[PDB]
Order: C-alpha cells, then structure tokens, then sequence
C-alpha cells in the first residue's frame, strides 16, 4: 500500500481534494505524514509475527554494548536479568552498571517501511491517523463512528492473521515429548 | 431413521475461522468464538421415548 | 534348496495384515527375528492397554 | 458485473446523473474507481474458495526467492517455519536471513479482475465503496442504514456460497480412514 | 407479469404519472429497467426449483471447456474437486491448470426472462427495485416501511411455494431403502 494512497484516503476523509504526489507542498500533507509515522511507530511496539527476532550482541573494548538503531524495545533472555536502554547504550538494571563482561541474548522489535507492512496493518494505521487528525482539526462530529468501526474490523482481521501465522500447539510442550519418548521401546 | 442425521451447523453472524477449525491437527490454537458451531438438533428423541411407552 | 520352497510357500498378505492385531494387544509376541542380531531394537506401544 | 454498472450504482446512490462510459472525464469517476480497487484489494486478503492455491518456488543463483506479483499474502507450510515479504523478496523469519538453500512450499492469495468475481462479492464491494464515498463526501445521514443492510445481506449469501463450495466433512479426517481400514479383513 | 406493469408500479410509487409503452423516452424508465435487471440477476443467483439443472460439458481440441452464456454460477459434482469461472473458461482450482482431460459434471443456475418468472418472484423484484430507487432519489422517508413490509410478505409466499414444489421427504434416504429391502423374503 503506497503512502500516496493513505494520504489520499486521509484527504478524502477530511473533505479536501485528492493529490497526485506525496511531495506536493500542501501543508496538510506534512501533518498527515507525521501522524502516520507516529501511529506506525506506536502500533508495532508490542511485536508481531513479522518483526520479531532473537539476536546476540558483543561488548566493545571498554565493555559497552550498543543496540540496533531500528529497534523499538529490548528485553532480556538470560535467567532473571533485566536490561534497558539508556544514553544510547544498554544498561544492566540488575547490577546498576553500564559495563558488561560478555555477550548477551535479547529480544528485539524492529521498525519496517510502510510499503512492507501487510494490508490489514496499513488499514489500521491509516484509519487511526485519519481519526486523530479529524478530531483535532474539526471536533468530535458524528462521522467518527464509521472510522472507529472500520478500525475495529481491520484489527479483528489483523489478530486473526497473526494467530494463524504463529501456529501455536499443545504438542510443542516438553511433557508431550517425554510422553512420546516413554511410548517407545 | 430420522435420528441418523449427523450434521454440524455454523451459526450465522458469529466470528469464527472455519477453515482452521476444520483442517488443523488436534491440539492447535485457533481464534474465534468457542460456540460458533453446534450439532444439528431436531428434538425427535422425546417422540421416540413417548412412542415406546405406548407400544409397550 | 529348501530356501526356494520356504520362500514359495509364504503368504505376504496375511503377514502384513497381522501386524496391526499384534500392535493393538502385545507387540513383543510378533517381533521379526530377521531384523536383529543380538541387540535391542525398540518396539512401540499403543495409547490403550485394555 | 461490468465496472460501468458499479460506477452507475455509486453515482445513483450519491444523487448524480448516470453515465455511459467508464472513461468519461467526470472527476467523481476516478475517486469511485480508486475506492472500488482499494476495497476489492482489502476484501480478498483473507482468502476464499476461488483465489487460493498451493505453489512451490525455486531459488536464484545467489539464493533469493521472489514471490508472485499478483499475490496479496504469503504463508509457510514447512513445519513450524515462518516466512514474510520484505524488499521484494521472501524473508526467512525463523533464521533472520534472506538467502535460502532450496525450494519451499507456501500458500498464496491472488488478486483477480473485477469481472471474474462472483455477483455476491461484487455487490459487497460496490456497497462498501458507496458508503465509504457517501459518508466522507456528504456526512453521516439517515440513508446509510440501507447501504449497511444491503452489505450485510450480500455478505450472508457470500458466506453461504463459500461454505457450500468447500464441502467440509468429518469423513476426511485420518481416524475415519484408519477405522475403515480396520473394518476390512 | 409484463415489464410495463412493473414500470408503472414503480412510477406510481415514486409519485410520477403512469405510462403506456416501455419504449417511452422518459429518462426514469431507463433507470427503472436497469435496476430491475440488476435485482433480477442478483436474486436468482442462489438457485430455486425452476432454474436449476445438471449438465455435462466436453473439452475442445486444446482442452478448454467453455460454460453456458446464460449461467450465473458454477459448482462441481466430481468428488472433492473445485471449479470456477475465469477468462471466459472453466478453471481447475484443485490443480491450478486451465486444460482438462475429459468431460465433467457441474451444477448450473440459469437466468430467465422476466415474463417467465412466477408472480411471487416478480413482486419481490419489483418492490426491491422500487425501494432502491426511492431511497436513492428522495431520501429515507417514512413510506419505505410499506415497501419493506410488502417485500417480506412476498418473500414468505416465495419460500412456501419453493418448499412445496421440491417435495422433500425422509423416505428418499438410502437407509430407508435398505430397511425396505431387508423387510422382504
């Protein structure tokens, strides 16, 4: 879904005329783009089936471990340790220190381009931005009840798709593996 | 003879994922209402119970 | 050449069908002796023991 | 259902006069066509009985596997692996790499022409586009309660038809096959 | 029920004067006729007791099977196969191919002339078209509550007639035949 399509949808929802290029100097386009970017950044924070991976980081000469630039959130995977981002570097919350001793394992959530997002996610982002602009620029009229409804319908499909892709099952737990090993001799 | 119809009815107007429910292996997790599908029911068991007593 | 007669008089269909019956009741009574040379080869069991 | 019929229906619902050719230079026709295209693309994302097939893809010399141009969504069928689209190429989410080693199996959902769509689907698309345009161009009046009702009635028929064509049954599960094999000797 | 009668009924419901010939150059007649045709095409899609038959098709020299021009929907009857219409030809959805090897069996739903339709169906079509035109041309007034009521009453009779003609029974199932065969010796 090209950004121009989302911009035109927002303009049509706001009542103004459609455009042809996202570089047009109309002042509403900048606000639309900023709102779209902010909503996209906020939505993907939790993590989904297409923007979550595990990675390992290594320390520098001093002992400071940097973090990926495109990431949005960090989490630990080493026992009960806690990590957080501070001063453009990882912070060891469990020991109140900034210098590490070796590599660590952490979960990372990445931010992607608007084009690569699935259709369902793009619809949710577009319809959230449209309402955020319309309410702040024209007041709370009776037409927002359609934008909210469209957002909810899109969110249902998003959740269904995410549940379908992950393929959760009860056969992946270790007790089942132990039972199957026992049922062999 | 009428009591031998085995059907499952998908309720209209309910959120369900019929394909996943009907094609996934046993043990999977699916998204949808846990009551969107029900077994066909015509109420013909009571009539059998009634007829048997009269015949007896 | 009794091996020729031994192979001639076999009935593969019955031998292949009678595997499930053993598998449902007592697998170890019907184990093939030609797949082992003095070491254990695992035998699988069923979900029910009736 | 020709596109001209849908355009004329939308124009009649909006109150303007009917037309004769979809190439007419009236400015509302472009908006109608864009809305129809967007709604058609969104609706078919989940997949139905007429636009779902399984296919196998092969890697290039480097090891990158492209994806069909007409597809809307991709899914994996190899164990518990996860695949996604990124940078006009398939991405291996389970290993955080872009280069594959061999062919893969994936589900694909295709986008078709408006003419080939069944009548029930075309009615739903037309009545969604009509409301999306009317609400954004004239406000939320009392006449949208008929468009929503028509959309719901059409969706019921669509779902009934899809359920009829798929022919789901309890005899296709493997336990029934095992039982039938046992009932033979 | 002649088309002129339906046109006059729609005109009377809309408040305009009656006419004498369907060829009259009044501009509302064209819209009425188009709406009637669209509603008639949509209604008969599901299939009823007077427009459903089974037929067999044969392949061409290349291996492409065409479909009847008057049909509205296609369905398969060979095992669990799936067929659909695409590019003015039948498509084999189960094998992702367009070329067949032999004859096939499929259900077909046909479109008939307005004159041949029963009275009950014609009333439903006329009263649907009348509302579709009145709401879009004059708004949602309080008079549509009579058109909807008439449509519902006509639909009840339509369904009753269809149920009467089909003559469903529990004696047509094969277990009854087996029981009757057993009760003989």
């Amino acid at each position: 879904m090209e950004l121009l399509d989302a911009v035109n949808t927002c303009l049509t929802a706001l009542g103004e005329a459609r455009v042809t290029s996202t570089d047009t100097r109309h002042p509403s386009v900048a606000l639309i783009l900023q709102t779209l970017a902010t909503k996209q950044k906020l939505l993907l924070e939790r993590g989904w089936w297409f923007n979550t991976q595990d990675e390992e980081m290594f320390p520098d000469l001093l002992g400071r471990i940097p973090y990926p630039a495109a990431s949005i959130s960090v989490e630990s995977l080493d026992g009960y340790n806690i990590y957080s981002k501070r001063n453009n570097f990882l912070f060891n919350n469990t020991c109140n220190t900034m210098y590490f001793t070796g590599p660590v394992c952490i979960r990372v959530t990445y931010n992607l381009d608007f084009e690569d997002l699935p259709e369902s996610v793009a619809t949710v982002i577009t319809y959230r931005a449209a309402r955020a602009v319309y309410v702040g620029d024209l007041g709370n009229d009776a037409s927002v009840q359609d934008l909210v409804l469209n957002e909810q319908q899109a969110m249902l499909l998003v959740e269904e798709q995410h549940m379908r892709n992950k393929k959760h099952s009860t056969r992946r737990r270790r007790p089942w593996g132990k039972y199957q090993n026992a049922l062999s001799g | 003879i009428e009591a031998c119809r085995v059907l499952h009815m998908a309720k209209p107007g309910s959120q369900i994922d019929v394909d996943s429910m009907a094609e996934r292996e046993s043990g999977a997790w699916v998204a949808g209402d846990p009551n969107g599908v029900a077994a066909y029911e015509a109420g013909d068991y009571n009539k059998i119970i009634a007829l048997t007593q009269e015949i007896q | 050449t009794y091996e020729s007669l031994y192979t001639k008089y076999r009935d593969d269909s019955a031998i292949l069908k009678t595997e499930d019956y053993a598998h449902w009741t007592l697998p170890t009574v019907y184990a093939d002796p030609d797949l082992r040379e003095g070491k254990r080869v695992n035998v699988r069991r069923d979900y029910q023991s009736v």
